[PDB]
């Protein structure tokens, strides 16, 4: 039930995670 | 650009607006968007601890540990603003988002930061919080920013989040107002951003159950049309101000 809402939120976690770090090394790519 | 406005666990409208973005402004684009929606598996991010005021801390070391906080929350640059700040309603409900904000234990911006430094220091009368933002020209367009200033034991100071490290924290040491204002003036020239507007705020109450708002637009200088001399002048009559604790809003 709350089942899927908690392992939902879970991955789109892992995600913006991993998206963010690769937008933070990009940014500095841009600024150098 | 973009704000969330579906609560936890975003909506697809929001989800897709945001991965259609990063694949835009990424040159890798598509495929990096490829490589992490469609990995069978993801590390779990460790989930950084909501820091608590300890004897052992003075007020630097408990800002520092605010500070730290955020630093770890981490600086968001996917395009997307995952808390709803409604920069007006009462504080007891930007309490909650900040509260919320210590759950989901997402990354933040310049804003957010401000509202959940407001939520970890709402325990230490001794700080005294109040809002700093900014209006900046760069290159053609203008930015809009905002930290949280800090007063405490006869200094100034702030804490906040922003893509550069020299426009959120600085330490409580500048004995006037003025002087801070014109450590983050100067550290905007090293990225050759203009200062335009500098806009500052009433202490920010201590109970989280205020039904008052933030007032962020108490002093409101075009620092731009301005000389050194009366900026500093504007200040400190406007500091000495919130100290004898005399104003009424804006």
């Amino acid at each position: 039930q709350k089942s899927a809402q908690q392992e939902l939120k879970q991955r789109q976690r892992a995600e913006i995670y991993a998206l963010n770090r690769v937008m933070t090394e990009l940014e500095q790519q841009q600024f150098d | 650009f973009h704000v969330n406005k579906s609560g936890f666990p975003i909506d697809s409208h929001t989800w897709e607006r945001m991965w259609m973005h990063v694949a835009k402004v990424h040159p890798k684009g598509g495929e990096m968007v490829g490589a992490i929606r469609n990995a069978a598996f993801l590390a779990k991010p460790s989930i950084p601890q909501v820091p608590n005021y300890r004897l052992s801390m003075t007020i630097p070391d408990w800002l520092q540990a605010i500070q730290n906080y955020m630093k770890t929350l981490q600086y968001n640059h996917t395009g997307t603003q995952f808390f709803e700040i409604r920069k007006m309603r009462p504080l007891s409900g930007l309490m909650e988002t900040a509260k919320e904000m210590t759950r989901e234990s997402l990354p933040i911006k310049c804003l957010e930061a401000v509202i959940l430094g407001i939520y970890l220091t709402n325990g230490q009368p001794s700080i005294e919080r109040f809002p700093i933002s900014f209006k900046t020209y760069f290159s053609g367009n203008y930015f809009h920013h905002v930290v949280l200033g800090i007063y405490c034991n006869g200094r100034y100071g702030s804490l906040g989040m922003s893509r550069r490290a020299e426009l959120m924290d600085k330490p409580l040491t500048f004995r006037t107002l003025s002087d801070l204002i014109f450590d983050f003036e100067d550290s905007y020239k090293k990225y050759l951003h203009t200062v335009k507007k500098v806009k500052i705020g009433l202490y920010v109450p201590h109970e989280p159950h205020s039904f008052q708002p933030i007032e962020w637009k108490q002093l409101v200088l075009n620092v731009s049309k301005m000389l050194r001399a009366d900026i500093r002048k504007e200040l400190e009559k406007y500091a000495r101000d919130m100290r004898m604790k005399i104003l009424k809003p804006a």
